[PDB]
This record gives C-alpha cells, sequence and structure tokens, in this order.
C-alpha cells in the first residue's frame, strides 16, 4: 500500500 | 494523468508555489518527484514526497530553496521555491514513481511549468496576420499564420481553430529581440483552393499577462 | 554526488539505421539488493522526459523492442536497432542507486534524411502593424533537409543586414524537416521609403536561389 522507490530519492 | 500549474513570472527575492495535479490512481500509494530543467541540457532532482504521509527527501542543493507539501483531499502536489535568483529561471517539472514489474521508475511525466526569474513587468503580446495571397502559393497550397510580436516573458500557447487544425502547422521558436521583448510566428499548409470556404483562427494565449487573442486569417487580394 | 557523463554529445543517423549511446558512472551503480538503478530517459523537444528503460536493460512497456540496453555497473548503452523518425531528441542517463539521483550530460540525436527543398512563402507586413508604426516582412521556408539554409533581403535590389532575425523549428518528428523563418522588421517611415521587398533563398535543395518578392501597397 506504501510507496516505494529507486534508493537514490534516500 | 498529472497536470501542472501554469507558467510564472517572479521577481527576484519573491516566492512562488507551482501544482501538480493527480488524477486516475491511488494518490498516496506513488512517490511524487520534481526536476528542474535550466535548459537543454540539465536536469537535476529536487526531492521527492510521500503524499501517505507527506515525508520528504530533498536533494541538498534545493533544501532552504524548496519545499514539498501535498493535499490529499483534492490529490494535488506543491512546490515552493524560496527567494528566488535568477539561477532559479528554468521549466519545472513533476513526476510519479511508478510500480511496473515488481520494479519503480519515473512513469509519467506532468507536461512543465515556466518559472522566469526577472524584475521587468509582462506584457501582452499584439497579434498580426501572416495572410495568404499569390506570393505565399506553392504547388497548389497556401501558407497562412500568425505574428506574435513583443511579449514578456516565456512562453506564449498558439493553437489554430481552438485546436481543431494541427496538421500542417509550425509554430516557431520565439526569438529575443533587442528590446528585450519576444516574438514568434505560429504558419500552417493548406489548400489554395481552400482559402474561400475554411476559417483559419489563430488562437493566442500570454498566461503571464492573462492576454487570450483570436485573429481570424482572411487572404489578401 | 554521482557523476554521470555521457558520449557522444550529438549523433546524427539515418532512419533504418543502427544508433548507439553510452553512458558512465564516476562509481558501480550496483546496490546491496543486487539491483542496478540505470535509467535511460528520451526528451522529445517540447516535452516532458520518458523513461525508455531501467535497471540497465528493462523496457518500459510503451517503447518499442528496437530499443535496447546493455551495460556493466558503470558503462552503459543504449541501442536503437533502427532508427525511426520519432526517435529524435535528447538522451539522458539517470542513476537511482546513490542519493541524490543525477542526470547525465544528454545526447543530442538527430534524424538523417534525404535531401528536401524548401517551399518558399513570403509575408507582406499586415495593415495592422503599420497604423503601430512598425513594419514586419516575413519569409517562410517550409519542410526542408538538411538545415543549414541562407536567407538574404534585399529591399530595392539592395542587400540588407542588421534588421532580420531568423528562427528554425525543431526537427519534424514525421517527416524529419524542418522549417525557418526570417522577419525583416523596419519602421513605418522606413519601410515606406521603398518599393520591392524580397527574401532570396538558398539550399542545396535548391538547383537555383529561390526569389520571392513582392511591391509595397499590392
Amino acid at each position: 500500500d506504501r510507496a516505494a522507490g529507486q534508493p537514490a530519492g534516500n | 494523468q498529472l497536470q501542472q500549474s501554469g507558467p510564472e513570472l517572479v521577481k527576484p527575492g519573491a516566492s512562488v508555489k507551482i501544482s501538480c495535479k493527480a488524477s486516475g490512481y491511488s494518490f498516496t500509494g506513488y512517490y511524487m518527484h520534481w526536476v528542474k530543467q535550466s535548459h537543454v541540457k540539465s536536469l537535476e532532482w529536487i526531492g521527492r514526497i510521500d503524499p501517505y504521509d507527506g515525508a520528504t527527501s530533498y536533494n541538498q542543493n534545493f533544501k532552504d530553496k524548496a519545499s514539498l507539501t501535498v493535499d490529499k483531499s483534492s490529490t494535488t502536489g506543491f512546490m515552493e521555491l524560496h527567494s528566488l535568483t535568477s539561477e532559479d529561471s528554468a521549466v519545472y517539472y513533476c513526476a510519479r514513481e511508478g510500480h511496473w514489474d515488481g520494479d519503480w521508475y519515473f512513469d509519467v511525466w506532468g507536461a512543465g511549468t515556466t518559472v522566469t526569474v526577472s524584475s521587468a513587468s509582462t506584457k501582452g503580446p499584439s497579434v498580426f496576420p501572416l495572410a495568404p495571397s499569390s506570393k505565399s502559393t506553392s504547388g497548389g497550397t497556401a501558407a497562412l499564420g500568425c505574428l506574435v510580436k513583443d511579449y514578456f516573458p516565456e512562453p506564449v500557447t498558439v493553437s489554430w481553430n481552438s485546436g481543431a487544425l494541427t496538421s500542417g502547422v509550425h509554430t516557431f521558436p520565439a526569438v529575443l529581440q533587442s528590446s528585450g521583448l519576444y516574438s514568434l510566428s505560429s504558419v500552417v499548409t493548406v489548400p489554395s483552393s481552400s482559402l474561400g470556404t475554411q476559417t483559419y483562427i489563430c488562437n493566442v494565449n500570454h498566461k503571464p499577462s492573462n492576454t487570450k487573442v483570436d485573429k481570424k486569417v482572411e487572404p489578401k487580394s | 554526488d554521482i557523476v554521470m557523463t555521457q558520449t557522444p554529445l550529438s549523433l546524427s543517423v539515418t532512419i533504418g539505421q543502427p544508433a548507439s549511446i553510452s553512458c558512465k558512472s564516476s562509481q558501480s551503480l550496483l546496490h546491496s539488493n543486487g539491483k542496478t538503478y540505470l535509467n535511460w530517459l528520451q526528451q522529445r523537444p517540447g516535452q516532458a522526459p520518458k523513461i525508455l528503460m531501467y535497471l540497465v536493460s528493462k523496457l518500459d512497456p510503451g517503447i518499442p523492442d528496437r530499443f535496447s540496453g546493455s551495460g556493466s555497473e558503470t558503462d552503459f548503452t543504449l541501442k536503437i536497432s533502427r532508427v525511426e523518425a520519432e526517435d529524435l531528441g535528447v538522451y539522458y542517463c539517470l542513476q537511482g542507486t546513490y542519493y541524490p539521483f543525477t542526470f547525465g550530460s544528454g545526447t543530442k540525436l538527430e534524424i538523417k534524411r534525404t535531401v528536401a527543398a524548401p517551399s518558399v512563402f513570403i509575408f507582406p507586413p499586415s495593415d495592422e502593424q503599420l497604423k503601430s508604426g512598425t513594419a514586419s516582412v516575413v519569409c517562410l521556408l517550409n519542410n526542408f533537409y538538411p538545415r543549414e539554409a541562407k536567407v538574404q533581403w534585399k529591399v530595392d535590389n539592395a542587400l540588407q543586414s542588421g534588421n532580420s532575425q531568423e528562427s528554425v523549428t525543431e526537427q519534424d518528428s514525421k517527416d524529419s524537416t524542418y522549417s525557418l523563418s526570417s522577419t525583416l522588421t523596419l519602421s513605418k517611415a522606413d519601410y515606406e521609403k521603398h518599393k520591392v521587398y524580397a527574401c532570396e533563398v538558398t539550399h542545396q535543395g535548391l538547383s537555383s536561389p529561390v526569389t520571392k518578392s513582392f511591391n509595397r501597397g499590392e
């Protein structure tokens, strides 16, 4: 349900 | 799926707030990112925000320059830029970090928002017709257009017949005049036999000055 | 911050021919989880960037299979097997392994095509503008290739300099041509001093220069 993303977002 | 706010003219030292409206997906399930484009060969990541709880991550270069917020009720993200300098004149994008095949990437982008930092006042354009004639016919086709002169800042939007005429349209990149004002032309090629029966109206919208002009281009003798 | 270097700066490829673009990262982009977060983006003129590939080699579902990606942990290549007209623009690599995200320098891809001569048009100043005191004369070069073209203004057969500006469109995404406008700007007073206004166009696709002229008042 939560947002994830590429690690460069921090 | 992402709609950004319109172009902005900002005085140096002032602030501006631009918005990114989301639609058609679960707003709280995906990160919203912002990207700065100073010119055609520069892209910089500003930061991201989790619309679920408003948590933010920023590029260190944009801390104290930018602040990201969301309004969940309207599914809109906002970026406020603080105390702008001339180096802040750029095009600003929002993007969604989407999900596909278990992996994450920027799959939807906003159209971009042009911010110009200047102490100069805005000026709306005057629109003049480029009328077709025997001097603008070639091979059974006629060329006609609109001259959009003396405006500040960029950009100006030109459409033809409220967007119904798109084939054969060329809207030229603006040029910078020695006055510091901008000018561009938009032209279209049509059948020369159609000039008696068809109507050609260029729609000019310059949002910084709230200038909306419609000019019907008629043939010259 | 990770430094992303792209080569070449600009590239010119014929339709149907292969294209190759490289990206280099100052550090290894392999993350602890085993994923190499390298993305390729395309930005067409006047539009937002568009992700073509992620994780070095994975295509976005709406991207045609003529695009492909290869790479190690620091050196990457984007390949187009057969270039098409819609592939023009600037390509960026974007690393997503180390905070913050950093984009590459960008690589400009121009589409090469066969020579196309311009259709030449001239537009006298409108009566509306003449009442305002200025006279703008526009010469239009439509749907030509290659980009190089020369447009000279002649007023009573006297060559002009210092009173015109030109602007070229971006390359057309369908037929890979260009368009050019040259705008001659005069005061109403100076415009009324002369009679014949002409633009002379020289281009690779024209066997002789083309002249479009009009007489003030017709």
